């Protein structure tokens, strides 16, 4: 999971 | 403030393709010189600008069988197909014009860029 | 000797979003707690272990609408449905346990996981 | 694209  | 999970788009190709192989929901057989191919007509529209303008006619939306051009090459078609499912293109020399043609034809912008530039590569 | 086309999956997945927000082929509705949601089979399918069970059964197929467990938070359905067209969570301080156990129910294990570790990092 |  990333930060878009 | 979304969180993204970045391998979720290639997971859910990779299970659509499983579903694929397994023939499972594939309401669509596209016949090509003959040879039948059973796909998604979702993901058929996803990948081509001329599935997405078939199956978007009030008409054709409702067809279970679907006749392709006779120019059209089966095994360009079934390298394009494949392409569709899994991100992975099989360009060849022997296939290339085979393939460019069909992925005009299919209206796939970025296969026929590809061809393009490989087949200028060649010259 | 494939090639690959890295954007590929994304822009699928993007493609999918599009005819779900017009509602073209969409081929279900799934109900939570009197709450509609229009979805392709397929996609739940490939995103959920529960809609996987639940299309492959050889009556359920068939079905054009689905009644989940009325325990189910329709909100929570709601950012787990846009998570699987879009790879994006609206994971808040509010919605948190409805996601989770709204994820644990789908069978979306990776959602599930992302939940447990913010949870843990809160205590 | 990419060699995968
Ligand atoms: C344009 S809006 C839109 N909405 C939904 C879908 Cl399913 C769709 N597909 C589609 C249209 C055109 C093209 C492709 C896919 C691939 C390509 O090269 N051209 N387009
Ligand atoms: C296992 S073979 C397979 N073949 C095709 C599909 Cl459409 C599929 N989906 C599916 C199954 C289980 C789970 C998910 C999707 C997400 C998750 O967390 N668990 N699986
Ligand atoms: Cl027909
Ligand atoms: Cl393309
Ligand atoms: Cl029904
Ligand atoms: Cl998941």
């Amino acid at each position: 999971w990333v930060i878009p | 403030s979304c969180i993204q999970f970045t391998r979720h788009a290639s997971d859910v190709l990779l299970n659509l393709n499983r579903l694929r192989s397994r023939d499972i929901l594939t309401d669509v057989v596209i016949v090509v010189s003959r040879e039948q191919f059973r796909a998604h007509k979702t993901v058929l529209m996803a990948c081509s600008g001329l599935f997405y303008s078939i199956f978007t006619d009030q008409l054709k939306c409702n067809l279970s069988v679907i006749n392709l051009d006779p120019e059209i090459n089966p095994e360009g078609f079934c390298i394009l197909l494949d392409f569709m499912y899994t991100s992975r293109l099989n360009l060849r020399e022997g296939n290339i014009m085979a393939v460019m043609a069909t992925a005009m034809y299919l209206q796939m912008e970025h296969v026929v860029d590809t061809c393009r530039k490989f087949i200028k590569a060649s010259e």
